[PDB]
């Protein structure tokens, strides 16, 4: 119904631990752990993270962590590396039979 | 979640993780007869803090009466008073007391007015192990396990709960049906009734079908739609109580007055308000159907073949 | 997972309709969902909707008043159009699987995304 | 639904979830020997409401005819009548009065002439518990639950349903290829076959 | 054929026989080909979308023999054939005699 | 049989929430020992009193600090229990019976 709100620009120095934090509305993202996130390099396909909050699949870093608290959503970065230098988009499943994106996020090594 | 064997998906943690899951229940067939009503005992709240303490736990005894449900596989417990929760149980439970017969309490009285015979048959298996969720009320001692790292530093509930299944239901194994004789009952009282009454309490969980039951909002619809069918259920009970009774006459002596005066006074008062008008009973009236020639009937002619 | 493909009208005029198309490859649809996502510039990603293979449709509010999906299993491929096409309808156009289930008649599970497409430019 | 245990479904359909479902039936055997029809019994529609309230429900009684049913584990009711659905149970008795003889009245009629003999053997147990699909037309009450929310707002379908299960047919627990004497009826008719006729009703769901 | 061979006038073809069987369905599958009878269409209410064709209604069970145990053997006990069921009292006429065995719990 | 039984922290709560229930397991055994004795009599002759010292020495000494004191046992007292008449009681009535 709504897009999800987010810090659209984030950085830190080389092996610090980053967390993009990403809030939302009660019907999407407090009674529901129907979080998702995706990593867009540039002019590619969109890659899956962490699914159903804190699931991560197989072929991903397992660097990266999974967090809900209320109605904000968040993806944990730890020991910031090249392959993180690229954008975030996280998603979610509405009680409303409805799929819902964020603004983008983009990552930056200091 | 399901703690028998590890699964594909588990529960997300949350606030809410209550699930609709039905259970066949245990077994049971149960038929005591006697001049006065029967006890039973289930465990209800005790004599009384924080909010969310562990309530005090009591055995208490009450007069068994119409409409009273049987344990089933859940414990004889006051359901009601004793899980705030109200969803640890099925629905027809989850607001009722379930009582068990004091066999030793009513086989134990002085004069075995409540039981002149009694049968009983019982059984049950596990069919799941599940677990229960919410706060933990007392933590499991430090000393039984040892710290976990990640994912197992948090332990998960240990309040584990079955649910039970009645297995197989038989025409061999059935109770009913059946002439009882009470030619020689166990307690002191061989078969009189006292006060022109009986009691005949009587539990049968083999006969528990339900039948599912549709009706159709409109017949104009050619192709099936949830919305255009309610559902219902329903149960039906079928019950025939036959009866042999042998008069029998008591002479008024002193000593024999004194005796019937201790035992109960108002057997004395009545030869020439209601105590129990406090209760629900399956009210049974047979003042108008008596008859003296037995073999006119089906267990009368049972009773002339063997006397 | 499984393999997607893409191919539409990549160049448009005002007023025009817009077609699509997208080949399953490697797998079949199964109990899944397929749905579309768009990546305006300047902006996020916007859902569209989706289709299984029984024909059932879900659509976004605001934009399901120009959308319309259709599926065929033989050729194991499901298509999308969108007409009255405007500037701000360009946008790499991407086509996604939706493994989402039902567990517990309650809650749902895997309601991500995944298999995503390398995507499709539509410019107008 | 599967509701014994959290399972994993497809995307809801929303309307007209069925599914193809079988089962075995619950395992049966009698034989009734008398000079007069059997009496069975089963539910229907009884006595006299806006469209989709609940039918009455009435025991009736009717003689049982060559090639009427028997309860199979559903429960002995006509079935034609008292569900609209069609789809309730499985295809044989859909469209058919399930019977059960009625031992009872068949029992205590004064002659005794339709029953002078009879054996029983039954025996079952549920196998899966299901679900029913459809508008609820008895809301559960208030008092028995605490009101859920998000996931949990709106309560499933409580109207559950077993199917049934005959178990193990065995050969030692055989009721026929085995002479019966009738040498003592339970009745007043010892065997006597007024009309020169004879009404024998076998039921065996071992050699189906 | 029990009955048959029972119903013997003479009583040469079974002298003595003892018979042990025991069976439950193990599972319940379907079948694939083509229907041969369509199911009448005054047995159903017909349905719609994925629902429009029905799936195949020849179903079959697959047998299982559950467990075998010692205690329910026939085999390896003396039969004692003091008097046959028919009219032909154990006489082996023509010399012969035919025993048919039958044991799944050795398999 | 554990029981489940839980309590509620608040009960002016509207929607379930799990922070809101403690959750508890009991156990409860119910027990009925009944008994029949009979009571007999011993000749102290040198034999028999040799024999019983080799059996066991404290009885001879009884029949005039507890080994026993080491364990938990479920203590029971029925000194105050004994009564002759065995047809008021059930197992006594069933020993009448069964004689």
């Amino acid at each position: 119904q709504s897009a999800l709100t987010q810090p659209a620009s984030v950085s830190g120095s080389p092996g610090q631990s980053i967390t993009i934090s990403c809030t939302g509305t009660s019907n999407d993202v407090g009674d529901y752990d129907y979080v998702s996130w995706y990593q867009l390099h540039p002019g590619k396909a969109p890659k899956l993270l962490i699914f159903d909050v804190s699931r991560r699949p197989s072929g991903v870093s397992d660097r990266f962590s999974g967090s809900k608290s209320g109605d904000t959503a968040s993806l944990t970065i730890s020991g910031l590396q090249a392959e993180d230098e690229a954008d975030y988009y996280c998603s979610s499943y509405t009680g409303s039979s409805t799929y819902v994106f964020g603004t983008g996020t983009k990552v930056s090594v200091l | 979640d399901d703690t028998e064997n590890a699964s594909a998906y588990a529960a997300n943690a949350g606030v809410d993780n209550r699930e609709c899951i039905s259970m066949d229940y245990k077994q049971t067939q149960l038929c005591l007869i006697g001049c006065k009503p029967p006890i039973g005992e289930h465990w209800g709240k005790g004599s009384p803090v924080q909010p969310g303490d562990c309530p005090p736990l009591e055995l208490i005894n009450t007069v068994i009466q119409d409409g009273d449900m049987v344990d089933t596989g859940f414990g004889a417990m006051d359901f009601t008073t004793l899980q705030a929760n109200k969803s640890e149980v099925p629905l027809d439970i989850c607001t009722s007391i379930c009582k068990y017969p004091d066999y030793i309490k009513m086989v134990s009285e002085p004069y075995g007015d409540s039981l002149f015979f009694y049968l009983r048959r019982e059984q049950m298996f596990v069919r799941h192990l599940f677990n229960r969720a919410g706060t933990v009320g007392e933590n499991v001692p430090d000393d039984l396990y040892i710290k976990g790292s990640g994912s197992t530093a948090n332990l998960a509930s240990s309040n584990y709960f079955p649910t039970p299944s009645g297995s197989m239901v038989t025409s061999d194994a059935q109770i009913f049906n059946k002439p009882y004789w009470l030619q020689r009952a166990q307690g002191h009282n061989n078969g009189i009734c006292w006060g022109n009454q009986l009691f005949v309490t009587v539990v049968d969980t083999t006969r528990s079908t339900n039948m599912s039951l549709c009706a159709a909002i409109s017949t104009s619809e050619t192709t099936y739609k949830n919305t255009n069918f309610k559902e219902y259920l329903r149960h039906g009970e079928e019950y025939d109580l036959q009866f042999i009774f042998q008069l029998c006459k008591i002479t008024l002596t002193a000593d024999v007055m004194t005796y019937i005066h201790s035992m109960n006074s108002t057997i004395l008062e009545d030869w020439n308000e209601d105590p129990l008008k406090k209760y629900t009973f399956w009210e049974v009236n047979l003042k108008e159907k008596f008859s003296a020639d037995l073999d006119q009937f089906p267990l009368g002619r049972k009773f002339l073949l063997q006397l | 997972q499984v393999q997607l493909q893409q191919w539409g009208a990549g160049l448009l005029k005002p007023s025009e309709t817009l077609s699509l198309t997208c080949a399953v490859n490697g797998g079949s649809f199964s109990i899944y969902y397929w749905s579309w996502i768009r990546q305006p510039p300047g902006k996020g990603l916007d859902w569209i909707g989706e289709i299984n293979q029984s024909g059932s449709t879900n659509y976004n509010p605001s934009l399901k008043s120009r959308v319309t999906m259709s599926v065929d299993t033989s050729k194991s491929q499901f298509s999308l159009r969108m007409t009255s096409v405007t500037a701000a309808d360009t946008a790499i156009y991407y086509c996604a699987r939706a493994p989402r289930i039902r567990w517990g008649s309650y809650r749902l599970k895997q309601t991500n995304f995944d298999s995503w497409g390398q995507g499709t430019l539509v410019t107008v």
